[PDB]
RNA sequence: AGCCAGGAUGUUGGCUUAGAAGCAGCCAUCAUUUAAAGAAAGCGUAAUAGCUCACUGGUCGAGUCGGCCUGCGCGGAAGAU
RNA sequence: GCCCGGAUAGCUCAGUCGGUAGAGCAGGGGAUUGAAAAUCCCCGUGUCCUUGGUUCGAUUCCGAGUCCGGGCACCA
């Protein structure tokens, strides 16, 4: 499981399961039936908030099948949208553009406690502010 | 090669050496760096 | 027996060709441009009666083959043609790009394949290599395909014995409707047109009014008979068998090729199916070298066309060449070539130049005009909206050389609007401006790719740009015959090049010159000319220096003169190089 | 110094670009897993993947390192009977 | 290549210590004529050569560039 005959870790789409200049084309464009995948990852679309980009490494076998396996939805995307900012800094990082709540942050280790192998939650969060300082706006944390 | 008169290194890779009197870098790396004279 | 040799340029493919003649390079090839170069380039169908080894006197509808990419459509033809494909290949230089090619045309056309070895007598051949070398490419069979020589050979079989038994009998019942097919027509004075043909229905005697399909029209049968190696007349084409079909035809357009033909005794509904369409990859405009010339030069297409239907043309015009033709060739052999067989024919001189593309354009007003030409564009204030046509494009190559691909056609100006799939084969798909791509972009594909990719254009949809005029001035005196259109990034470039050409062939003037391309008053680029000076104080010596600035005071203050009443002639130069012509065989 | 290993997570950092995934550019560069690992020192890719160095373990068993001030030398250094 | 001054509407040009830019002409309209010139009147229709930076703010200031004029040096 774990180990993959040929994975292919990509971000893509919550709200699509067979576009092309997303992906398609992007599975190392080597033995996928679209027309699977698009029954399959929009299977799991309607759980999840709908338009967002979700991490999803996929797992190729020689005997064509395969398990892709979702996992979710990245750390970085989830401040921007209590940002309310439809991009990033726009301006240079060093200065300001974004807003959060110290209670924000706070569940967002929760939210991804799986890929957050941080001991403390709260020691968790402060990986986040990395997501929020890259985006280099002042958390009120 | 490069001849010039001072040779110095460039990649990472580059050696110089002191054959005879002259001296050469060498750069297994990038051909280009090779150097003699310096 | 029909078939159709197969195989890449320069396989014995024609060598081949006469040895089988001869069991029954060199001959074959009629025109001097064959016999030099040495490539062939028209295919010239046969005929023989063949004894086959169990007594049957089997009848070989023989036909050679041109192998290049110029020649494709050449090569799309004859295959309808026959039912057969012998396919060539050596022992040593392993599997074409258009060996390849050559037979995914075969394969939607369902035709039966006889893969062989030739020039099996080379030290450096593999033959026991070779035959895997297919299976997992060509998909075909070849696990025992017949090997032989070539040079003689060997002399194996020769192969027309496996042949016959892997050649289907030609399918078509005498005594219904007659449904000859064209084939290479290809025009004579005394005789008006000539049809080679493949008749499919019915046969064709002698003084017989056949009657063309599509053009509706109707003739008498006043000669025929099957091409030998040399020419042979017959009382009648047997159905299933290739000729060619002599009548009263005069007309310039009386029979194009792909069109049905039948007997007027009895009209058919009907078929056949029809070729074929076909589009330009190189696609350069051509001139007459002189206006005068015109006349008989727009009828030489008139007359060469039909002799070559791979070729697309249509009447355009010059700042400085008058009226000539934008021409759609295949590749660069088929322009380099027709650029021999007019004028080393008709003695029609000729001048290339890059392509002319049209532009869309709407005033500052609200109404479209279209600009086939630099010159006749609206004034700056007038223009509201420039638009560069599109072009379509359909790559189909193999996934190893996608990364050197996809590069170009970025630098090109491209939108990468598919890319998926067919196994291996990827399939992309891109928009790109028809003025980056008729310029030898198809050479480009041809040579990153090593020789696998394909294409196909159209005229698409029109876009806008932030394109511009980019006049030629010299000394001020601006001039309309240098104008350009291109795209504001590239300006710089086709700006501070433009200029170098003029730097090298404008001659040393009295007084020094400016030439400078720019946009609008607004100047881009610049180089000069040198004065030409009299020494003047090659004379005093002295050493007194006021009595020596005396001297090179009046060679300044009178070169300030001489510059302002200037003037320029430019005879020819607004042509040559200027007009790319700057090379042989020019 | 050499030889055997690891070289990870948040996460495609933010934008900007069709693409910007350690690496086309601009601002930033914290946080967790720890023996240890830069949001990256090169190679690499169309874009990913891919391969290394950096830092750590292992064997290894004797000095290793980079600058400073001075003596003398080496390249720089081609001409006409 | 140096020195000095420049690059502002379709064309010829005025202006800037760092404070929301103009003139004649061309173009498009109005008035006048039975309508036509002509004449008077009215609208700028620009990313201040292009590209990055600093400033609350840049047409000015700074970096890099492509250019224009004049003055030296090269220029049978
Ligand atoms: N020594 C040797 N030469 C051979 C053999 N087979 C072919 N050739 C040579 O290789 C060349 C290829 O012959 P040719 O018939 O032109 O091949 P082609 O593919 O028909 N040429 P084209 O594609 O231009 O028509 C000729 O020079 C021919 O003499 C062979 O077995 N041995
Ligand atoms: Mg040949």
């Amino acid at each position: 499981a774990k180990k993959v005959q040929a994975y292919v870790k990509l971000q893509v789409a919550a709200g699509m399961a067979n576009p092309s200049p997303p992906v398609g084309p992007a599975l190392g464009q080597q033995g996928v039936n679209i027309m699977e995948f698009c029954k399959a990852f929009n299977a799991k679309t309607d759980s999840i908030e709908k338009g967002l980009p979700i991490p999803v490494v996929i797992t190729v076998y020689a005997d064509r099948s395969f398990t892709f396996v979702t996992k979710t939805p990245p750390a970085a995307v989830l401040l921007k949208k209590a940002a309310g900012i439809k991009s990033g800094s726009g301006k240079p990082n060093k200065d300001k553009v974004g807003k959060i709540s110290r209670a924000q942050l706070q569940e967002i280790a929760q939210t991804k406690a799986a890929d957050m192998t941080g001991a403390d939650i709260e020691a968790m969060t402060r990986s986040i502010e990395g997501t929020a300082r890259s985006m280099g706006l002042v958390v009120e944390d | 090669m490069k001849v010039r008169a001072s040779v110095k290194k460039l990649c990472r890779n580059c050696k110089i050496v002191k054959r005879d009197g002259v001296i050469r870098v060498i750069c297994s790396a990038e051909p280009k760096h090779k150097q003699r004279q310096g | 027996r029909n078939f159709s040799i197969i195989a890449h340029i320069d396989h014995g493919k024609s060598t081949l060709s006469d040895r089988i003649i001869q069991i029954c390079a060199q001959v074959l090839d009629s025109m001097d441009l064959e016999r030099e170069r040495g490539i062939t380039i028209k295919a010239q169908s046969v005929t023989l009666d063949y004894k086959a080894s169990d007594g049957e006197t089997y009848q070989l509808n023989f036909i050679d083959t041109p192998g290049h990419v110029d020649f494709s459509y050449e090569v799309s033809r004859s295959l309808a043609a026959c039912e057969g494909a012998l396919l060539v290949v050596d022992a040593g230089q392993g599997v074409e790009a258009q060996t390849l090619a050559n037979c995914y045309t075969a394969m939607e056309m369902d035709l039966e394949v006889v893969p062989v070895l030739n020039k099996i007598d080379l030290p450096a051949a593999d033959p026991e290599r070779v035959a895997e070398e297919i299976e997992d490419i060509v998909g075909i069979d070849a696990t025992d395909a017949v090997r032989c020589s070539a040079k003689t050979g060997v002399g194996v079989q020769d192969v027309l014995e496996r042949l016959v038994r892997d050649i289907p009998p030609p399918e078509g019942d005498p005594e219904g409707p007659l449904q000859a097919l064209i084939i290479d027509s290809w025009f004579d004075n005394y005789l008006g047109v000539v049809s080679l043909i493949r008749i499919k229905n019915g046969t064709l005697r002698k003084g017989d009014k056949v009657k063309v399909m599509s053009t509706g029209q109707t003739y008498n049968a006043d000669r025929l008979g099957i091409f030998t190696p040399k020419q042979v007349d017959r009382t009648e084409l047997k159905c299933g068998e290739v000729g060619w079909l002599v009548c009263a035809i005069k007309d310039i357009h009386g029979a194009p090729v792909g069109d049905t033909l039948t007997l007027a005794r009895n009209p058919a509904e009907k078929a056949l199916p029809g070729f074929k369409k076909v589009k330009p990859q190189v696609y350069a405009g051509l001139f007459p070298v002189s206006s005068d010339d015109y006349e008989a030069f727009r009828d030489a297409l008139g007359k060469l066309s039909l002799n070559d239907a791979s070729l697309f043309y249509e009447p355009e015009s010059s700042s400085a060449l008058g009226f000539g033709f934008r021409c759609g060739f295949l590749g660069l052999l088929h322009m380099e070539i027709i650029q021999e067989r007019l004028e080393r024919e008709y003695d029609l001189d000729l001048i290339t130049t890059a392509p002319t593309v049209v532009y869309e354009v709407e005033t500052t007003s609200r109404e479209v005009i279209y600009v086939d030409s630099p010159s006749k564009l609206p004034a700056v204030n007038n223009i509201y909206e420039l638009r560069e046509p599109i072009a379509e494009c359909h790559m189909l190559l193999p996934q190893a050389y996608l990364g050197n691909v996809i590069t170009l056609c970025v630098e090109k100006r491209g939108v990468q609007t598919n890319m998926v799939y067919h196994g291996n084969q990827v399939a992309l798909t891109y928009e790109i401006p028809m003025a980056e791509v008729v310029l030898d972009f198809f050479d480009r594909l041809k040579s990153t790719s090593r020789g696998y990719a394909s294409l196909d254009y159209n005229f698409k949809r029109f876009q806008a740009s932030d394109m511009v005029r980019v006049d030629v001035l010299i000394n001020g005196e601006r001039v309309d015959a240098l104008a350009l259109i291109t795209h504001r990034d590239n300006s710089q470039n086709r700006g501070r090049e433009l200029v170098e050409k003029m730097k090298d062939l404008i001659p040393r003037q009295q007084f020094d010159i400016a030439i400078q391309a720019a946009i609008g008053t607004h100047i881009i680029a610049r180089s000069t000319v040198k004065q030409l000076r009299k020494n003047v104080l090659a004379k005093c010596y002295g050493g007194d220096i006021s009595r020596k600035k005396k001297l090179l005071q009046k060679q300044k203050e009178g070169k300030k003169r001489m510059k302002q009443i200037g003037n320029v002639e430019l005879p020819q130069e607004a042509f040559l190089a200027i007009l790319h012509v700057g090379k042989d065989n020019k």
